[PDB]
RNA sequence: CGGAGCCAGCGAGUCUAACCUUGGCCGAGAGGUCUUGGUAAUCUUGUGAAACUCCGUCGUGCUGGGGAUAGAGCAUUGUAAUUAUUGCUCUUCAACGAGGAAUUCCUAGUAAGCGCAAGUCAUCAGCUUGCGUUGAUUACGUCCCUGCCCUUUGUACACACCGC
């Protein structure tokens, strides 16, 4: 394609959710590093948030990384269903739960 | 007594001709009457301890190898040795590995040799008989190897050793020391005059005494692969030892040699 | 380095403890006079070409 | 780090005879993926010439 | 299950027929499958 | 990995029962609903299998190889699924960087890779058998090892002495 070279302004290793992750992966494989998110999790995920994932986590503005937590904390509001989720139909609540990385 | 030393005359019945007939049985024992030795013939051959060979006009008595252990066992009464017989661990090729127990209590090693009529059992005798003998020079030269027992004519026991093998063994501490010393022990080879190509990984086994004061060992048991140095292939077997250890360090401990390893010219000048 | 140019013309039989190398009769490509008997390693039939080394060397029997 | 990996490019394409995917990223500045991007970026601008094309290796020529 | 004569050793359970490999040779010329290669 | 192309053959199928199922709707799927065809070279079936072909994503990093282990729920057969029968969804991502002493099988569509069908089948295979797709290397020599025999005949010391 169109070689689009940026001047600087990646950073190497971003933090989101108290967690590294390295900012040269793509955005699904750099976050399915932290715990309780894999590959689809994160591909639907940025899908909802309507990131391009061929572009890679260095290219990546802090804005999408707040719709990314924001689909973290409201997977079941953002028509992310009860299917794809990690705890379906909970004992302690009833609820569905996706256990996050560090909460575990 | 009496009948372990009757099987015992029987079996020094044995070391006078080939394929023993029937009254050669009857009369090196020197018993009573027909009874003793034909009852006793009988429970051989329903136990598997003789065989019938037949041979025109000829009767004679076959002994496999199930008949011969007793007297090892009773060779075995005569040094103290094992009382329970029983526990399988590792069936080699010129070898079957047992863990047993004397009459005190403490579980050792049994390896029968199975290497007929004479000579299946004779050349587990030589066989057990060098393997002893390489022990001896091992201990004697004071190589850090399991003590040996006894070697009952062609059943070799010895101790039992708490170890396991490296390719469960992640890393240790102390690298460097482990890398020098098993470039050292090479080197120590090399000037015993042999070197053992097969220097693998389930070759070496560790004992581990303590986390503190790191007083252990090692265990090598590479018998049927010590080469002396004045064969022609012995140069890459020696690197092969060597190098064997840098390449197990560098893919599992991922050490790297800091000072050069030994040659066979530079070993050439050692024993 | 010397290329010695070979015709196999008459093959001896099959030897080698393995039964695996040929005797060959050999008659020598530059210079038809010189007629030597070599060890081949591998499938020959009449008429073919080698390409050996030395011409001057022969070995008896194998085992 | 745009215009210190980029032109690099240009330098050593029209220098190489024989450019290639792994022949390309051999210059240990990129990456294996961008690297095709770049192929046919220079495809477009012409320094980069088709010889033949498959999915997984594209043979191409300086101009 | 064997419901012919009691002969669970070998049934041959395909297609109900159940009848152990010794009993199967016993009435293999009664069938048809005999030998030809 | 993500798309596309979509190539076979051996079988096998229901009665006084619930077999093989085409198609249509619902469901992310598992599956469910409604029927229809076939007792069979007819329907399933042209079994549109897998490996394969092409194009994009990846970029050598225990990696986007691996999938062991574990959590959560949802469905199917079975009276009964708990030490989970099994199928589906997301997550947890372990040893394992071409493997020692030693060991097995093999000469053309054979090996090897691949899946499918039939029996085990109430549910699943990593069990067994046949089928078809792609399709090497290298012998066509040997008794040198391994043995297996086939023989030839030096012979029984026809059982001798002893030291012991």
């Amino acid at each position: 394609s169109l070689v689009v070279q940026e001047q600087g302004s990646f950073q190497h290793i971003l933090r989101l959710l108290n967690t590294n992750v390295d900012g040269n992966i793509k955005i699904v494989y750099a976050l399915t590093t932290i715990k309780g998110v894999g590959r689809r999790y994160s591909n639907l995920v940025c899908k909802k948030a309507d990131v391009d994932l061929h572009k890679r986590a260095g290219e990546l503005t802090q804005e999408e990384l707040e719709r990314i937590v924001q689909i973290m904390q409201n997977p079941t509001h953002y028509k992310i269903p009860a299917w794809f989720l990690n705890r379906q139909n909970d004992i302690t609540d009833g609820k569905d739960y996706h256990t996050l990385a560090n909460n575990v | 007594t009496d009948d372990f030393r009757v099987l015992q005359a029987v079996e020094q019945g044995s070391r006078s001709h080939e394929v023993v007939p029937t009254p050669l049985i009857h009369q090196i024992s020197g018993m009573r009457s027909q009874s003793g030795t034909n009852r006793a013939i009988s429970d051989l051959a329903k136990l598997s301890l003789i065989s019938k060979m037949r041979n025109v006009k000829y009767d004679g008595y076959r002994l496999t190898y199930n008949g011969i252990d007793y007297l090892a066992l009773k060779t075995m009464l005569n040094r103290d040795t094992v009382y329970s017989v029983g526990n399988t661990i590792g069936v080699g090729k010129e070898s079957d590995i047992y863990k047993v127990s004397d009459k005190n209590g403490n579980p050792r090693v049994m390896k029968i040799h199975r290497l007929q009529g004479a000579n299946w059992m004779h050349l587990s005798r030589l066989a057990a008989n060098k393997e002893y003998q390489f022990m001896s020079m091992l201990y004697s030269k004071g190589f850090k190897v399991p003590e040996p027992f006894d070697n009952s004519r062609h059943i070799v026991v010895m101790e039992l050793i708490e170890g396991y093998p490296m390719r469960r063994l992640r890393k240790h501490k102390n690298i460097p020391k482990l890398y020098s010393d098993l470039m050292c022990f090479i080197v120590d080879l090399a000037n015993s005059g042999l070197i053992h190509c097969d220097f693998n990984e389930f070759n070496i086994m560790i004992k581990d005494k303590l986390e503190d004061e790191n007083d252990c060992g090692f265990v090598v048991i590479d018998f049927p692969q010590c080469i002396s140095i004045q064969h022609q292939d012995a140069d890459y077997y020696f690197q092969r030892d060597v190098d064997c250890i840098r390449r197990f360090f560098k893919k599992k401990l991922k050490y790297e040699p800091k000072p050069d390893s030994s040659m066979l010219d530079t070993e050439g000048f050692g024993d | 380095t010397p290329v010695t140019l070979a015709k196999v013309i008459k093959v001896l039989g099959r030897t080698g403890s393995r039964g695996g190398v040929t005797q060959v009769r050999v008659e020598f490509l530059e210079d038809t006079s010189r007629t030597i008997v070599r060890n081949v390693k591998g499938p020959v039939r009449e008429n073919d070409i080698l390409v050996l080394m030395e011409s001057e060397r022969e070995a008896r029997r194998l085992r | 780090l745009d215009q210190e990996k980029y032109d690099r490019i240009l330098k050593e394409v029209p220098t190489y005879r024989y450019v290639s995917v792994s022949v390309l990223v051999d210059r240990l500045k990129i990456g294996g993926s961008l690297a095709r991007i770049a192929l046919r970026h220079l495809e477009k601008e012409g320094i980069i010439k088709p010889i033949s094309k498959h999915s997984k290796q594209a043979i191409y020529t300086r101009a | 299950q064997c419901r012919v004569c009691s002969s669970h050793t070998g049934l041959i359970r395909k297609y109900g027929l159940n009848i152990c490999r010794q009993c199967f040779r016993e009435k293999a010329n009664d069938i048809g499958f005999n030998k030809f290669r």
